């Protein structure tokens, strides 16, 4: 998953 | 989340309202690139389709939203409202070059064959080059308006944050993304000029000349 921005 | 990626997080909203704010209180985009605007704003469009599928955090949903309305309103305000103050002769950087080549390599190098993945890996790879159109803007031009300087340096600082950030990641939570990693260092080495001119000639009142 890609959690971040 | 760890300190490193929040203030990542925080410097580049203030990256954005610093420019957002700028263009709308003196009704002017003179300076800017809107083409980078543009590139920015396809990075966010790309990058967060997974809004759709996924929900990691309030935060993380709501950032990504801001960022996309504040990104599609500052293509609007120089593109649209403010259109009689756009440089459109000195903003040339020929974007074809980067968003085709870019668009190859999402497709060959990536971490899954898949277009939510592709998508996601462009969005990366372009970010890393998203910034060139107003940088070749201020080298022709010759000068930078010191608020100009303000929004590069916050943006610049983001992505060198985010190295931190995967530092920390990696040592904690043995978490680790190549692309994203060599993406952020290119990304980050563009800036090498800037920030020697920023810290050594604005930061002591001088001009700032690409
Ligand atoms: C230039 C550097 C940029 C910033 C770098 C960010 C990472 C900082 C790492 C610090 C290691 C020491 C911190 C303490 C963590 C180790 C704790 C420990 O020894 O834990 C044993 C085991 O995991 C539990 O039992
Ligand atoms: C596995 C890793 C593979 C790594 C290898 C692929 C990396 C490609 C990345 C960027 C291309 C950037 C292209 C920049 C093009 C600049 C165009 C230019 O300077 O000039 C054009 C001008 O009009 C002439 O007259
Ligand atoms: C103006 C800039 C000039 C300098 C530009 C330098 C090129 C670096 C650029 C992009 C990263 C390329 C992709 C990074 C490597 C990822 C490869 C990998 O491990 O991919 C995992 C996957 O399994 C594979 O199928
Ligand atoms: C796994 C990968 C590990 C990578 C480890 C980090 C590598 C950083 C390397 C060099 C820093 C100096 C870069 C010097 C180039 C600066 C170019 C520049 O700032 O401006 C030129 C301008 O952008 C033209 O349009
Ligand atoms: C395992 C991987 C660990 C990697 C950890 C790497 C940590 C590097 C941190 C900051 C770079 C700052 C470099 C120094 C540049 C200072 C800012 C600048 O641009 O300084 C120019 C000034 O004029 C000079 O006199
Ligand atoms: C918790 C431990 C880890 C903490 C990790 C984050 C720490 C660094 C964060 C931000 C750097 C802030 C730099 C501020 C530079 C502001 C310069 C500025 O805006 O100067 C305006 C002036 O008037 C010139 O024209």
């Amino acid at each position: 998953e890609h959690d971040e921005l | 989340m760890n300190i490193f990626r929040l203030t990542g997080d925080l410097s580049h909203l203030a990256a954005i309202i610093i420019l957002l704010l700028k263009i709308w209180k003196s009704r002017s985009c003179a300076g800017i690139s809107g083409k980078s605007q543009l590139l920015f704003a396809l990075v966010f469009t790309t990058r967060y389709l997974d809004l759709f599928t996924s929900f990691i955090s309030l935060y993380n949903t709501s950032m990504k939203l801001i960022y996309i309305a504040c990104s599609y309103a500052t293509v609007y305000l120089i593109y649209m409202k403010f259109k009689a103050t756009y440089d459109g002769n000195h903003d040339t950087f020929r974007v074809e070059f980067l968003i085709v080549p870019v668009g190859g390599l999402s497709f060959l190098v990536n971490h899954d064959f898949s277009p939510l993945e592709i998508l996601w890996t462009f969005s990366i790879y372009l970010e890393s080059v998203a910034i060139l159109p107003q940088l070749f803007m201020i080298s022709k031009t010759g000068e930078a308006e010191t608020i100009t300087t303000h929004y590069l340096f916050f943006l610049g600082l983001y992505r060198a944050l985010y190295l931190v950030n995967w530092i920390w990641r990696y040592y904690f939570e043995g978490f680790f993304d190549l692309i994203a990693v060599v993406a952020g260092v290119v990304q980050t080495v563009l800036y090498c000029d800037f920030f020697y001119l920023y810290v050594t000639k604005v930061l002591k009142g001088k001009k700032l000349s690409l």
